RNA sequence: AUCAUUUUAAAAAAGCGUAAAAGCUUAAUAUUAGAUAAAUUAAUGUUAAAAAUUAAUUGAUACUUAAAUAAUCAUAGAUGAA
């Protein structure tokens, strides 16, 4: 047909969710049954996903730990954030309100320290 | 880095793998050396023929890296060579005339598997079936024939 | 813009706005293809 | 494919239960091509007045009904629903069946013959049939309807067998009459067609052809072609 | 007018001044069809605009059908007169120019044997968008 | 006289039930697949007539 | 070099043998491998000759998850095509 | 249904009340310094998680109106003890600027002055091409930080001019 | 009938992408080797084994 | 020409894209969570079964056929709402 000669670029405004991750710790009970498959699909997401927009010392693990109260998500990101949590009563997407109440300020930390952690702007269009 | 820029189908000669200025259009602005990369492939077909072309992939990189991979050579290339003829039918289903029989085409498929990595979960049931489609796109019937063929040497651009 | 009192998609990405008694097309694309119905 | 295939080679002996069942359906249905289901269908309705206009029933819904009788016997003109009549044509059976009209008390058999909507609002105008009573002839069509033959040499190979008509125009005269014809056309050839008297040799007693409406039993049916090797061979030379 | 001696003869036919009738439309031929829905003055540019595009349809390339597919039974009917700028009234009638057909309310346009149902309504549509006549589209289907 | 019957025949039905109440059926099941090991296949049609308790293929091999 | 198949210097070239050496299996290529399409007028007459074996069931439903692919695409362009452009058509295309 | 989501940080700590009658719902956030209520129509139910901190709602009024009470909501807690923050840069010869104590002194190529002054903002230089704004509001930041903007903008041709550190840019060939 | 008969169970679940990563080292994932005794019966990532460690 | 295979699914592709390549998206599809599937009519009196029930409607959702109703816009002249 016809080619585009505006170029809309995306790249800046691109915000995902496990960025700022040095590691993770998945954790399992045999015995949740809605906090061992949001775990499930984490693990995958950690490892599924693509590596330009993660750390370069990320690991992720998976273990089985019968001796826990419930499932759970631990997690530790750069500047020094560390937390966990538990999954027999979460979603998805209450999760990653979280991650981004941690993701928005490490920028307004590192920011400040001169460090740029954004992305160019050829790297996705619309 | 790892990731994928691009992927490329090429043909080459097994042993005479060789700087062509006719496969630098390609790999020329991934700046990739012709001369080293052709040394890791005349070094692994040395146990092959050399006038025979095959074709390999090459997954190039983000940093201008490369992992080059073989397949067996094209699969219309290895008919024309028992069927003895270069050119076959413009039209297909209509004109049908040429002839090879099943005690060949089981051991052209052996090739295929023998090397091909797609294929290293298939049956041979499986692969002979998926010729006799490229059969009928070119002309080709699957007729008992107790006769051998004699040797040629059909072209390949290269 | 141009008014058309047709309105008229071009890209899938064009999409309609209504402030009011005013409508128009916009895309995020091509900006050319927008447009207003008078 | 939905399972790998190195558990498919172990359960290869598996597939006779695929195959064996098509035998089943496909052979069924092309038996029963001609024959009516033995299953009575009603359709409860009520009688027409002056009243009941056309656009008063349209906002509610209904339709008018037609109905053209035979031989003596007077028209009659009926109301019903939409979603009525269009369950009626959603049987395979809907170019020949017979079905009721209750009434009350009374029961009208009929067929289908057509219905008109209005094209550029595309509703339901009006919903048309075709009176049957049993002592007195009545107009039905009989679909064609051709098997496939293994069995001749000449429409195996390189023949095309050729249609011409999908269906014959008759008068029946008793209850249970063949939904459609079947044929098997190996006796046939090139050198001979089918003709529709070797039809109406072949039929009920109480079915007869309408003269009225075809043309003439000489007319042809099924035709087949020569070979194609035979005109290609030739085409080129 | 006189349909006995066409060229020969000089034609004129009374304009009529509010002339109209219904046919009652019906399939004879084939299965799906075109039929016209207001009574109006069917030009022939109203034909020969969309008349490519009924040949890519209903005939193709190395394909050969022994029946029939199209049944048309157009023909023109009315003279339309008129006459010069600077021309006083009376003293005769107006010469010609053109030449058309009057056509009644369901007139069968096009009467067709499987065709494809998907391209005549989006053939029909495009049609009466020039026109900015009625036409509709039926089959034996939908019927 | 048996058309109509035959098209819905089917004999893997019964298989809901023979595996919830036949004791002597999965014990023996239990040997077969988890210690030793052979290409078994469990209840197996025989041309919609019967279900073999267990088979082995291609070998046309029967355990009843 | 006298060579039919040989890729590999090193092995010879596997000679004919008769067609009873073979497993079975070479067999059920020389039928004609039919659509599913004809293969239901086969069981319209229960011709015991032309029936399928057990693998071509599997074959034959990947004619049918590619054909209900085919029309849903032949519908959107029927409909989005333009009138200028042509169809495909479903006939046969006699030649010459 | 749309089930909306009401998050709170963890520097807050909450309780939630309700009547002998159940007649009324109320819920209560309190805070070293501050504190806030809001309630719940009969109509609207409610789960906590103690878990994320999150709040979930449906609403059997289906008042669309509620997509924006929460982002009021939600930024009004966060607007307690912490910033919201920005980054404007410049790419350009003849572009510089100064700063001093939240006066910003801006040269691109204009005859007329160009002062920025913050009331009750925070500003802090990196680099010469590069300065981030902070405030407890959003609203009031935008309305800070745009009109450094409009100044000097991207030119569609070249990204050459004033940006945002997170936007869309637009770019079109030309003089090839 | 082999999902009740299963005595040590082992679930597991694939964190492919795509087999470009594997066929650009001429590597790939075998099932021969172990042919087990379950493959996506309801969840189509999930395959169960007795072999508690699985390469 | 429209075959065939591997796949839980994936068109000799319904489209954009390339000097030709590459690259992007739909159809078809999976994991996880949330989540729609609700109301009925007519038949052989009671004996088959480690087992299996026909013809048919209305309605919620998505795809699809499409039409109708209601409001809004669809530029206006020359002494001054007109
Ligand atoms: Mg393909
Ligand atoms: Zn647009």
């Amino acid at each position: 047909g016809k080619k585009r000669r505006v170029q809309v670029f995306t790249g800046s405004m691109l915000q995902p969710l496990y960025r700022y991750l040095l590691s993770a710790k998945i954790g399992v009970n045999p015995l949740d049954l809605h906090g061992q498959n949001i775990a499930k699909q984490i693990f995958l997401k950690c490892k599924q996903a693509r590596p330009k927009y993660l750390q370069n010392d990320f690991n992720a693990t998976l273990v089985q730990d019968n001796e826990a109260p419930a499932s759970y998500f631990h997690a530790k990101f750069v500047n020094g954030y560390e937390q966990k949590w538990y999954l027999h009563k979460s979603t998805e997407e209450e999760i990653n309100r979280n991650l981004k109440y941690f993701n928005y300020q490490i920028e307004m930390e590192r920011n400040l320290q001169g460090h740029d952690d954004e992305y160019e702007d050829e790297e996705t269009q619309l | 880095m790892a990731e994928i820029k691009a992927i490329i189908n090429l043909r080459l000669l097994a042993g005479i793998a060789k700087p062509n200025p006719k496969m630098g259009q390609s790999l020329g602005p991934l700046g990739i050396n012709m001369m080293h990369f052709c040394k890791d492939f005349n070094a692994a077909t040395a146990h092959i023929r050399s006038d025979i072309p095959l074709r390999v992939q090459v997954a190039a990189k983000v940093d201008r890296s490369y992992s080059y991979i073989i397949k067996p050579p094209e699969t219309s290339w290895l008919i024309k060579k028992v069927i003895m003829k270069e050119k076959l039918t413009q039209y297909a289903g209509h004109v049908n005339l040429d002839y090879i029989d099943v005690r060949y085409v089981y051991e052209i498929a052996k090739i295929k598997k023998e090397i091909d990595i797609d294929f290293k979960r298939a049956t041979l049931e499986s692969i002979c079936n998926c010729i006799i489609g490229q059969c009928n796109s070119m002309g080709v019937n699957v007729s008992i024939i107790d006769e051998k063929p004699k040797p040629f040497n059909p072209k390949a651009k290269v | 813009m141009k008014i058309k009192s047709a309105l008229k998609k071009y890209c899938q990405h064009c999409y309609i706005v209504k402030r009011g008694k005013k409508v128009m097309i916009k895309c995020k694309i091509d900006p050319r293809h927008k447009q207003r119905q008078g | 494919t939905i399972v790998g295939s190195q558990f498919d080679a172990q359960t290869e002996h598996v597939n006779k239960l695929a195959l064996d069942l098509a035998n089943k359906k496909y052979r069924k249905m092309a038996l029963d091509q001609a024959v009516l289901r033995k299953e009575k269908v009603v359709v409860p309705a009520e009688f027409r007045t002056e009243k009941d206009s056309l656009i008063s029933l349209k906002k509610e819904l209904r339709s008018p009904v037609y109905i053209k009788g035979h031989t003596g016997i007077p028209d009659v003109d009926l109301i019903a629903d939409n979603r009525q009549v269009f369950s009626i044509r959603r049987r395979l059976q809907f170019q020949n069946q017979s079905f009721y009209f209750k009434v009350g008390n009374e029961e009208f058999r009929c067929t289908y013959d057509h219905i008109q909507i209005h094209p550029m609002e595309k509703w339901l105008v009006y919903s048309k049939y075709r009176r049957y009573v049993v002592g007195k002839p009545n107009s039905i069509f009989l679909p064609i309807n051709i098997l496939p033959t293994f069995q001749n040499n000449a429409i195996v190979r390189g023949s095309e067998i050729v249609q011409l008509l999908d269906g014959i125009w008759v008068n029946s005269y008793n209850d249970e009459y063949p939904h459609s014809i079947v044929i098997d056309p190996e006796n046939l050839s090139k050198i001979r067609p089918l003709r529709i008297g070797d039809i109406h040799n072949f039929l009920p007693d109480g079915v007869e052809i309408d003269k009225t409406k075809c043309l003439s039993l000489h007319q042809k049916v099924i035709k087949i072609t020569g070979d194609k090797e035979r005109k290609l061979d030739i085409a080129l030379q | 007018m006189r349909f006995k001696n066409l060229s020969n003869t000089k034609q004129v036919s009374f304009k009529l001044r509010n002339f109209k009738k219904t046919t009652k439309y019906r399939l004879v031929f084939g299965n799906s069809m075109i039929l016209l829905y207001k009574n109006a003055r069917f030009e022939s540019i109203y034909f020969e605009l969309f008349r490519k595009y009924i040949k890519v349809i209903s005939k193709k390339k190395n394909i050969n059908i022994n029946y029939r597919n199209c049944w048309i039974f157009l023909r023109m009917n009315t003279p339309l007169t008129k006459k010069s700028k600077n021309s006083r009234m009376g003293k005769g009638k107006g010469a010609l120019y053109r030449w058309l057909v009057r056509l009644p309310k369901h007139y069968k346009l096009l009467e067709f044997k499987n065709v494809n149902y998907y391209r005549l309504n989006f053939l029909t549509k495009k049609w009466s968008k020039r026109l900015s006549l009625p036409l509709a589209f039926v089959s034996k289907a939908n019927l | 006289a048996c058309q109509d019957a035959e098209a819905t025949w089917d004999a893997s039905r019964q298989i809901d039930s023979i595996m919830e109440n036949n004791k002597e059926w999965k014990s023996i099941g239990v040997l077969l697949q988890n210690r030793l090991e052979f290409n078994s296949i469990g209840l197996d049609n025989f041309e919609n007539l019967l279900l073999i308790d267990w088979a082995i293929m291609p070998q046309r091999v029967a355990i009843m | 070099s006298e060579d039919v198949i040989n890729i590999w210097k090193d092995r010879t070239d596997p000679e004919l043998n008769p067609i009873n050496t073979y497993p079975i299996w070479l067999s059920h290529l020389l039928l004609p491998q039919l659509r599913f399409e004809q293969v239901a007028e086969v069981y319209m007459a229960d011709e015991d000759l032309l029936k399928p074996h057990n693998r071509d069931m599997k074959r034959l439903i990947n004619q049918i998850r590619r054909f209900g692919i085919y029309e849903q695409n032949y519908t959107k362009l029927a409909k989005s095509l333009s009138l200028d452009f042509v169809l495909p058509a479903r006939q046969e295309k006699d030649l010459f | 249904m749309k089930r909306n989501i009401l998050f709170i940080p963890f520097n807050i700590s909450y309780s939630y009340i309700e009547k002998n009658n159940n007649t009324v719902k109320f819920l209560y956030l309190y805070n070293n310094d501050y504190f806030f209520s809001i309630n719940f129509n009969e109509k609207q139910s409610i789960v906590i998680n103690e878990d994320t901190n999150t709040i979930v709602v449906e609403t059997r009024n289906f008042n669309n109106k509620i997509n924006l009470f929460n982002n009021e909501f939600n930024k009004f807690i966060y607007s307690w003890d912490n910033f919201f923050f920005n980054k404007i840069k410049f790419t350009g010869k003849g572009f510089k600027w100064k700063k001093k104590e939240t006066n910003l002194f801006l040269f691109f190529n204009r005859a007329h002055k160009c002062f920025f002054i913050g009331n009750n903002i925070i500003l802090k230089r990196l680099s010469k091409s590069k300065v981030i704004l902070l405030k407890n509001n959003y609203n009031h930041l935008i309305h800070d930080s745009i009109l450094v903007r409009t100044i000097r903008s991207n030119n569609i041709f070249t990204k050459r001019g004033l940006r945002f550190s997170r936007q869309i840019i637009l770019k079109k060939k030309g003089k090839t | 009938i082999k999902s009740t008969l299963l005595i040590n169970n082992n679930y597991y679940f694939n964190y492919i992408t795509n087999g470009l990563d594997l066929k650009y080292d001429n590597t790939f994932q075998n099932f021969e080797l172990n042919t087990l005794s379950i493959k996506n019966y309801k969840n189509k990532n999930l395959i169960i084994s007795n072999n508690n460690q699985l390469d």
